């Protein structure tokens, strides 16, 4: 159908991509304790619970 | 800036080393300097023939 006259400028990006493939490198901990129980994320070699 | 821009995913294979150093880096400059510093004397060497 016949509208308002349109003028659009749209800006976009160069999204150069590497495709992103199954992480490797990841380690599975398991230990038992009365304290923080469940999973902890120590992704950070510095920051432990306490 | 080569390490940097494939670690952006460009594929430079094809362009020169020249064309390489144009490529733009969007507010990041690498930079590289040799020189020699100077010290004053601190040990000296005399052999003298009769």
């Amino acid at each position: 159908a016949i509208g308002l006259p349109s003028i659009n400028i749209s800006f976009k990006e160069l999204a150069t991509t590497v495709k992103e493939r199954s992480a490797r490198g990841i380690i599975a901990m398991v230990l038992k304790d009365a304290k923080a129980l469940g999973l902890n994320e120590i992704h950070e070699k510095e920051d432990i619970p306490v | 800036q080569k390490s940097y821009l494939k670690s952006k995913g460009v594929d430079l294979s094809y362009m020169t080393l020249q064309e390489i150093k144009e490529a733009n880096t969007g507010s990041k400059v690498f930079l590289k300097a040799k020189i020699k510093v100077l010290d004053a004397m601190e040990d000296i060497d005399l052999s003298i023939e009769i």
